[PDB]
RNA sequence: AGGGCUACACACGUGCUACAAUGGCGCAUACAAAGAGAAGCGACCUCGCGAGAGCAAGCGGACCUCAUAAAGUGCGUCGUAGUCCGGAUUGGAGUCUGCAACUCGACUCCAUGAAGUCGGAAUCGCUAGUAAUCGUGGAUCAGAAUGCCACGGUGAAUACGU
């Protein structure tokens, strides 16, 4: 990812400015990002899930991981160990592929897109996101897709605050509305 | 006896002989082959939309003249077909008369 | 990672409307032939039309009136 | 009869088994039998393999079977897509074309089930 | 349909408060009620609150919608089922 | 100002079209009646398959326009097939009117052209130019009818009887 190639070199160099860190191992990494879509409503049908999970498999180039309702509840009528999500871990060069396809495809693919938000990092430079259809991506057909399911993602970096996440982030160009 | 019905049909024929000749024309730009579609007849249009729609001689429902009924009218009488009947019968229309063949 | 579960991730091409070609990895498989991008796109630009992004100008000069 | 990939009848008018495109009714029928120079009463099974060849490359003038279907496909696609009302009639499988819907629409709705 | 040597329809109130905007932001729609207006390319990229008889339901202007009418985009009749 | 009266799981009622060779198509070809016609008819002419458009005479009319009647007749064609029956539906592209044709106009061209193989129980109309069918015109009407009214055109059966 070439993405990768920037943060490394100009994003890198940005940052230590940035911060003033005087250390790189100091300064601020994407560490991993986690696409989680919890189906939920995957007590209705497995194969939703499992479209879910080959949307979330032909979205990114890395086999999912089916996440499961970690107890039973009634406020959703889910049983415990019962498969209520879908998720996978991009991490490395396929995070980054991913990550420059993302910004550079699917951004401009938004329904009246007035920009990405700024606040949705968890306190830690890790942002956390929700993606309400997944046609954005040209790895969906749009005509032989099943639903207009989005998922929630959550970016966790290695930035520590918020607003260095955001810095980072804007060192990728992020919206930020 | 519905005095704002018949209250907006003359006004609305009012309007509509007042700025008669002018949609007439205004719609002459418009049906000829000039004005580039674009340069006279087009902004013509808007100034036929800021014309009164309701100078239009369209709108009107050409109601009879005792009652202002819309419907049933009759272009020859003016009237409806009750009013013209019982004037019929009373013989004020010269020459009418039943037919029979 | 693992083998023969993992989608296939080969570059293909995102050549867009806007003009611009990127080699991404992706599970497409197909030359993608696009309409926006980072570029050329609104919110990264603040012009009315970021690219000509449809030709419906077309249709609307099929028509004419302006 | 293999042209555009279709198989239009034998011992048939040429102008009327040339009706069996899907795009071509009578009138497109005598459109291509003239722009290719046939006449109409002879039979598909009195056609030689010129006109056959001539026909290829003739009716390839036109949208075809294939092709034809997949764009008034994606034409109400656009439709459904952009999201309109005619979207919104073709989504229910309804007259789309203004028609009356509280009896009639048999064709559209189907059959008289509840 | 509408002849073409008539050309298109569209209200002036819609055309100039269409053109204000365009001079003076991006940020939010008009409250029209022109359901028969037609819907111009220079018009994409906003959401306007077009009447329907009752109520302004909003329209997204883009590039496919713009060869019909306001109206085509405003049902008028709620229908769910008996 | 907009929308509704046009909504549509549905039932019914009228009416329209068809399911075909006594017919479909093509060709040619004649016979009406009546009425309407001036913010109308509108000849011709010209453009446009066409919707129509321009041009536009005349006509307030036993005179000018609607305006060819259709059915028919003869030629061929189709050859009994969901068919060269149908022509629903739908797509596209137009023409027309109107401030305007989304709701919610009409038409034109192209293009798929659906059911549909004559129809349950039941049930309707009619005794002669009638039924039956052909077509025509008029109203309302900016535009808007399969409905209404009217005109002619072909044109039969049976009524034993109670
Ligand atoms: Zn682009």
């Amino acid at each position: 990812a070439k993405l990768h190639d920037y943060y490394k070199d100009e994003v890198v160099k940005k940052l230590m400015t940035e911060f003033n860190y005087n250390s790189v191992m100091q300064v601020p990494r994407v560490e991993k990002i986690t696409l989680n879509m919890g189906v939920g409503e995957a007590i209705a049908d497995k194969k939703l899930l499992d479209n879910a999970a080959a949307d979330l498999a032909a979205i990114s180039g890395q086999k999912p991981l089916i996440t499961k309702a970690r107890k039973s509840v009634a406020g959703f009528k889910i049983r415990q160990g019962y498969p209520i999500g879908c998720k996978v871990t991009l991490r490395g060069e396929r995070m980054w592929e991913f990550f420059e396809r993302l910004i550079t495809i699917a951004v401009p693919r938004i329904r009246d897109f007035r920009g990405l938000s700024a606040k949705s990092f968890d306190g830690r430079g890790n942002y956390s996101m929700g993606v309400r259809e997944q046609i954005i991506f040209p790895e969906i057909d749009y005509d032989k897709v099943d639903r207009v399911r989005g998922l929630d993602i959550t970016i966790t970096t290695t930035a520590k605050s918020d607003e260095e996440g955001r810095a980072l982030l804007a060192a990728f160009d992020f919206p930020f509305r | 006896a519905k005095q704002s019905m018949k209250a907006r049909e003359v006004k609305r024929v009012a309007l509509a002989d007042k700025y008669f000749a002018k949609r007439a024309e205004l719609k002459a730009i418009i049906s000829d082959v000039n004005a580039a579609s674009d340069e006279d007849r087009w902004n013509a249009v808007l100034k036929l939309q800021t014309l009164p729609r309701d100078s239009s001689p369209s709108r009107q429902r050409n109601r009879c003249r005792q009652t202002g009924r819309p419907h049933g009218f009759l272009r020859k009488f003016g009237l409806s077909r009750i009013k013209v009947r019982e004037a019929a019968m009373r013989g004020e229309i010269p020459g009418l008369k039943k037919a029979s063949w | 990672m693992k083998k023969d579960i993992h989608p296939k991730y080969e570059e293909i091409t995102a050549s867009c409307s806007c003009g611009n070609v990127m080699k991404i990895r992706s599970t497409v498989g197909h030359d993608l032939n696009l309409d926006v991008c980072s570029k050329c796109h609104p919110f990264f630009t603040g012009k009315q039309r970021d690219v000509a992004t449809g030709g419906r100008v077309d249709r609307f000069n099929k028509r004419f009136n302006i | 009869a293999r042209i555009a990939g279709i198989n239009i009848p034998d011992h048939k008018h040429a102008v009327i088994a040339l009706t069996s495109i899907y795009g071509v009714g009578k009138t497109r029928s005598k459109a291509i039998l003239a722009a290719a120079g046939i006449a109409e009463d002879v039979k598909i099974s009195e056609l030689s393999e010129g006109q056959i060849d001539t026909l290829r490359d003739e009716v390839a003038k036109f949208v075809v079977e294939g092709d034809l279907r997949r764009e008034i496909s994606m034409s109400i696609k656009r439709l459904m897509d952009l999201g309109c009302y005619r979207g919104l009639r073709h989504r229910r499988g309804l007259p789309v074309r203004g028609q009356r819907t509280k009896t009639n629409a048999r064709t559209r709705k189907g059959p008289r089930k509840p | 349909p509408r002849s073409l040597k008539k050309g298109p329809f569209i209200d002036l109130h819609l055309l100039k408060k269409v053109e204000k905007a365009v001079e003076s932001g991006d940020k939010k729609p008009l409250r029209t009620w022109s359901r028969r207006s037609t819907i111009f390319p220079n018009m994409i990229g906003l959401t306007i609150a077009v009447h329907n008889g009752r109520q302004h339901v909003p329209v997204f202007v883009t590039d496919e919608m713009v060869g019909h009418k306001l109206g085509e985009f405003a049902p008028t009749r709620t229908y769910r089922g008996h």
